[PDB]
DNA sequence: TGCCTGGAGACTAGGGAGTAATCCCCTTGGCGGTTAAAACGCGGGGGACAGCGCGTACGTGCGTTTAAGCGGTGCTA
DNA sequence: AGCACCGCTTAAACGCACGTACGCGCTGTCCCCCGCGTTTTAACCGCCAAGGGGATTACTCCCTAGTCTCCAGGCA
């Protein structure tokens, strides 16, 4: 159980970014589920390229091309 | 040149008293060129990424579980898998 | 002396608007991360510049849901946010 | 016993193989 | 004998080779591959045809038509998935009313 | 018809069309149009209403990404 | 002025087959500029691709091609 | 032995833009002025964007670019926001923004 | 192992416009994929505009035709502007 | 049904990929120390939600008007 | 095949009348989230060490492109 280590104060400051001046108190389990979704299918794909070339390592490539998969398109890492 | 006596073949065996309209046709013949063109371009990409010339089984299979959903990317591997295996044997 | 409630927030939305650095620790999310991908291929091993794409990656997910689910919450003649923001924000965005 | 209008077909023909 | 008869399939793989070779995917293609993808076609096909004849017969009728098309792929958990983004002509869209607005 | 031909003036004179290329932007421009009106319901909704208003379709084009 | 042959019950009608019980008085004015700028630009995609192919009559494959590039894939029309 | 670089007048390299057309599984031929024009509008996208980068750093007193500063350049100009619409920038950061009802 | 990179090609294009500006490494590797995908992005849309006219060679007009399609507004302008100006000096 | 154009059957050469060896880089595991950050109460002011009243804008219905379809013919880009 | 014209029909658009359901504004209550203070915990830095797998090179088999001949499958 380490979704819930992704604590209340982290998921504040991510909403005090995002500029929510007010939150109420059921926002977090509904963050946790869509991050922990959002994370099964970015490793699924990331695993599947990893599978694909014959590696015991995932790499940064793969999740970039998993991210460039999905319509993300991540700069800085290659 | 189509896919259409060829869908007429595929029509005749799942449903044999049926017929199918030629825009119904037309529907599944874009269908059949767009499930292509999608194979055929995550093959095309994989086989950049290691730096290889060419395509294969392996190849069309990995871009077969990336594309298709968990319960239909199943399916389609064994069938394929089926039909390579009695290609040779 | 004591604020008044909203100014210490409207104080940490000026400031997390300003700075770039992330919000979410590392071992916690580290360890979420390699519980999550094991599911798909037995004895994976992990780069570090994977997992640090990775956070950048779902914190930009994270702040630009947040954004619409004000949006929404302000649409609503309303000020705090709800899950039912965050429905609606996933419904329309299509997912 | 009962049967809808045919113009609703009679828009979209069938396909011909030849 | 045709590689279709070997094969056991209903696509042919010929076609599905020359459109290999000729559409500029790689310096090589390389075998099982139009098989494999003749296969997995055929099986989209006749997945696509089978929930098309089940909405047909659903609505006393012989004849396949796009908006029994709509409704087999739309009734589907995941051709909805994969066609998300594919606008069907002549299609229309599933009958639903918000439970709002009934009186 | 007009009204593609006349938005089609502007960028290149003397033109000329078929029959299929504007039924083919028709259809599009209706599924376009019942999947606009489709989340702007949504938003009506959500909005604790049933009257249609412009800002629930504008709500609609800025959280869809348009 | 040709954009006002998209008269109020066409708007109407494609209102009620979205689902709409009551509407305003300024969907139909809202709903033309959206039609105007959307057909601005499919238009201007496919004029371009018929001045790339050198002919003068507006096919339906390049209506198709730029709908690709939009991102709407239709089926029925190739 | 002149380059072509130094015959068409660009800073972008043509022998690699040409190596990396035949190379890359696009077409049979490849013309003779397709990497020239190709190297023209890149070298002109950097200049365009490097422009905005060296006034957000002239903005915020500093020598260097940062990407904070690469954001801004690109989320300031309406142009490259719509080129750049689905990009993630990696320590980038947001734009400050508060809406007009939050505050009093 | 020697790799490609546009390292001192960003930097001589940034010498001519500020000549008095540093830039460090996680803004030059954000330039190179920044040039790669743009790179990426017009050769595919000219592969694609190769194949539908049924030709095999792609041509500085096939490279204008993708340009047009992907840049928006003026700046599709000035990039055709500064290409055609850039092929012009090359046959002379 | 005509037939013809694309698909099958052998044979060969050359380079592409599969196997084995070995380097050494980088990933994983562990122990301690500091302290910043997370966790837990607590009082209170502010906002979400419910109830009520009112005026108007948008619905349904009927009579008149208008131009969208529906054919037929011809010329030419 | 696309555009231009022509005659006819009739179904859809427009305009006006009227009534009532709903959007908006006001008020009251009470729950609940926020600012603040104190205590507990594990994140982060620093250092160390074992060893597993990425990466490169060399050799060799075998797989597919190319060419020639033959002949039937499918499209009007």
């Amino acid at each position: 159980d380490n979704i819930q280590g992704i604590t209340k104060p982290a998921i504040r400051r991510l909403a005090r970014r995002g500029g929510v001046k007010r939150i109420s108190g059921l926002i977090y389990e509904e963050t946790r589920g869509v991050l922990k979704v959002f994370l099964e299918n970015v490793i699924r794909d990331a695993v599947t390229y990893t599978e694909h070339a014959k590696r015991k390592t995932v790499t940064a490539m793969d999740v970039v091309y998993a991210l460039k998969r999905q319509g993300r398109t991540l700069y800085g890492f290659g | 040149e189509s896919y259409s006596v060829y869908v007429y073949k595929v029509l005749k065996q799942v449903h044999p008293d049926t017929g199918i309209s030629s825009k119904a046709m037309g529907i599944m013949n874009s269908f059949v060129n767009d499930i292509f063109e999608r194979i055929a371009g995550e093959a095309s990409r994989l086989a950049h990424y290691n730096k290889r010339s060419t395509i294969t089984s392996r190849e069309i299979q990995t871009a077969v579980r990336l594309l298709l959903p968990g319960e239909l990317a199943k399916h389609a591997v064994s069938e394929g898998t089926k039909a390579v295996t009695k290609y040779t044997s | 002396h004591r604020y008044r409630p909203g100014t210490v927030a409207l104080r940490e939305i000026r400031r997390y608007q300003k700075s770039t650095e992330l919000l979410i620790r590392k071992l916690p999310f580290q360890r979420l991360v390699r519980e999550i991908a094991q599911d798909f291929k037995t004895d994976l091993r992990f780069q570090s510049s994977a997992v640090m794409a990775l956070q950048e990656a779902s914190e930009a997910y994270l702040v630009g849901l947040f954004e619409d689910t004000n949006l929404a919450a302000i649409h609503a003649k309303r000020v705090t946010i709800m899950p039912k923001d965050i429905q609606l924000a996933r419904r329309i965005r299509g997912e | 016993a009962e049967e809808g209008d045919s113009e609703s077909e009679i828009e979209d023909e069938t396909f011909n193989p030849s | 004998k045709t590689r279709s008869s070997r094969a056991g399939l209903q696509f042919p793989v010929g076609r599905v080779h020359r459109l290999l070779r000729k559409g500029n995917y790689s310096e090589r293609v390389g075998a099982g591959a139009p098989v494999y993808l003749a296969a997995v076609l055929e099986y989209l096909t006749a997945e696509i045809l089978e929930l098309a004849g089940n909405a047909a017969r659903d609505n006393k009728k012989t004849r396949i038509i796009p908006r029994h098309l709509q409704l087999a792929i739309r009734n589907d958990e995941e051709l909805n998935k994969l066609l998300g983004r594919v606008t069907i002509a002549q299609g229309g869209v599933l009958p639903n009313i918000q439970a709002v607005l009934l009186p």
